[PDB]
């Protein structure tokens, strides 16, 4: 189950609205997760469901689903958000990550 | 798999055997005291109410404390209930024993289901639910048979068997079991409705007929529980074997809803024939052929539920068990009430309910076509 | 609190072997599953393997089906990834994460814990 994440790169300024879509071909279950990774460190959990929010994560992040398109929304951006955000679905025992959205602030 | 799964399956097979144990020996139990059919149904009905009421509380206790302790506590309570039921003298002490057994069953079942979910791999979950349904149905069929087997030597001994088997299961569980906003909106409340209603009507009709057959035989044929249980379990094994061996041909030319609609049609016409049936061998044969349809309805219903669920097979199993208990309590009280008011009113209710299931399946098919 | 530490990595001859291990601490190993992901230099992540301690079920990715063997011993709370054949595509920074799998009882039915890779240890590096 391959998933396409669009776009690949996304430049942005501070305090804007940024959205990233990772589309799953077989989308029947909302087992979508998103990870933020900084250069030279390990990715940290950002969303662990369709629209949930893990503890210790800023409230500005949010997720949503529409049929097959999974949207991550950053309502307000800060310099900290300089990182790469990946999509992951684990509906089955197999796990497949996305391609990556390296934002450039 | 390991024997830890065998013990867990036994913990449910024995529970449902105890569920079905009362029906064969019930007529002598409540006729030597001379009790109206209302209480005869009310015994099993109160068992089912206890099970369903304690099911969520039992699951909560299993989650908050630990599955092993809840399982052994429930086996101990079930063994105590089965030992006490055979040392009863009046209606109250028997209803209390049935209630305690029901609460033990309803607080064991969630614990065993959770343990099986925690031990089984993520891919053998639909299959495990299939074995769960198969074991539950086998216990439902086989309870009365174990009752009637040694209901012959004495009328307290089958519950001695039940208590001894509960103690044995408890001692295996002690030495073998070891410990390791979109939540509710996922169900659309418009897809599971048809299988829910269908399993409800199936369980209701089956429990009602199982309750009514013993009363009818006792009040008209004046016979012993032995061949009553023999006929019930023979119909059960006939239907189960028929379906499990010829489902390859059944699935070839029939769909699911068509199968479980023509099943109700066959059951209702055979029950209409049962109205005409008034002879010993005639009533025996007609009950034997009636039970086949009720027994073969269930596998199609659980297959439909599994197909509908897809990935939420735990939810499907929980809903199926809850609504099976719903039918198993709604049936017996009304069956006893009508048997009190008239000897064929339960039969008329059964055929009407079968026709209601028929029209429900018909409207589901029409909605699917539209 | 909860931390994960990994050992191994370094220079590997092509086709050689290396035992990549993850040391667990702070969480219940038998109520969680340890998974391994791979990060190629300048590329995106990709799940490699996963083992569930509460059930003994192991899963491998299609590109890696039948070449890396995963295991986890509960006694020392360790997670093992055995490498039997390495190549150019296998060079990466390998991370080790924990996947929480514990059934919670909603009334009348058990529901699994939501899928998540909560705790990540600083991954080691495997070259060549």
């Amino acid at each position: 189950i391959q998933m396409t994440q669009s776009p690949s790169s996304l430049s942005a300024s501070v305090g804007d609205r940024v959205t990233i879509t990772c589309r799953a071909s077989q989308s029947v279950s909302s087992a979508v997760a998103w990870y933020q990774q900084k250069p030279g460190k390990a990715p940290k959990l950002l969303i662990y469901s369709a629209s949930s929010l893990y503890s210790g994560v800023p409230s500005r992040f949010s997720g949503s689903r529409s049929g097959t398109d999974f949207t991550l929304t950053i309502s307000s951006l800060q310099p900290e958000d300089f990182a790469t955000y990946y999509c992951q679905q684990s509906s089955s025992s197999l796990i497949t990550f996305g391609q990556g959205t390296k934002v450039e602030i | 798999m390991n024997k830890q799964i065998f013990v867990l399956y036994f913990n449910i097979f024995l529970i449902f055997l105890g569920i079905g144990l009362v029906i064969p020996v019930l007529p002598v139990y409540l006729k030597d005291l001379g009790l109206t059919g209302s209480d005869l149904g009310l015994l099993v009905a109160a068992f089912a109410l206890s099970q369903m009421i304690i099911s969520p509380f039992g699951g909560t206790l299993a989650d908050k404390l630990g599955k092993k302790l809840i399982i052994c506590i429930g086996l101990i309570l079930f063994s105590v209930s089965e030992f006490m039921f055979a040392v009863g003298h009046n209606f109250s002490v028997l209803m209390l024993s049935r209630v305690i057994g029901g609460m033990s069953a309803g607080m064991v079942m969630p614990g065993v289901t959770g343990l099986i979910a925690d031990i089984s791999p993520s891919h053998q979950k639909a299959k495990n639910f299939g074995y769960m349904s198969a074991i539950i149905n086998s216990g439902f069929i086989l309870g009365p048979g174990i009752g009637g087997f040694m209901a012959e030597v004495s009328h307290r001994m089958p519950f001695y068997f039940a208590g001894a088997l509960g103690i044995l299961a408890f001692i295996m569980s002690i030495v073998l079991i070891h410990d390791p906003p979109q939540l509710l909106t996922k169900i659309n409340w418009k897809v599971f409705i048809t299988p829910v209603i269908l399993t409800l009507v199936l369980s209701f009709g089956l429990s009602a007929f199982e309750t009514l057959y013993s009363l009818y035989t006792a009040d008209k044929v004046n016979y012993s529980p032995k061949d009553i249980s023999i006929a019930i379990t023979g119909g059960g094994i006939f239907g189960a074997l028929f379906q499990i061996y010829f489902f390859d041909k059944f699935m070839k030319y029939f769909s699911e809803l068509t199968f479980i609609a023509w099943s109700l049609l066959y059951s209702v016409v055979v029950l209409i024939l049962l109205v005409f049936a008034n002879d010993y061998w005639s009533i025996m044969l007609i009950s034997f052929v009636v039970f086949i349809g009720f027994n073969m309805i269930r596998p199609a219903i659980t297959n439909y539920f599994s197909n509908i669920a897809g990935e939420r097979q735990g939810f499907a199993g929980g809903l199926n068990s809850t609504f099976t208990s719903m039918g198993n309590f709604i049936g017996p009280l009304i069956a006893g009430a009508l048997f009190d008011v008239h000897i064929e009113a339960p039969i008329y209710m059964a055929i009407g309910v079968s026709l209601a299931g028929v029209v429900i399946v018909l409207i589901e098919k029409q909605h699917r076509a539209k | 609190e909860v931390q994960l530490v990994e050992s191994g990595g370094g220079l590997v001859q092509p086709g050689g072997s290396l035992r990549l291990s993850c040391a667990a601490s702070g969480f219940t190993f038998s109520s969680s599953s340890i998974h391994w992901v791979r990060q190629a230099p300048g590329k995106g992540l990709e799940w490699v393997a996963s083992i569930s301690s509460s059930s003994g079920s192991t899963s491998y990715a299609d590109s890696v089906k039948g070449r890396f063997t995963i295991s986890a011993d509960t006694s020392k709370n360790t997670a093992y990834l055995q490498m039997n054949s390495l190549r150019a595509e296998d060079t990466a920074v390998y991370y080790c994460a924990r996947m929480s799998v514990e059934n919670h009882w909603y009334y009348f039915y058990w529901y699994m814990s939501p899928y998540a890779m909560d705790y990540w240890g600083q991954g080691t590096l495997v070259t060549v």
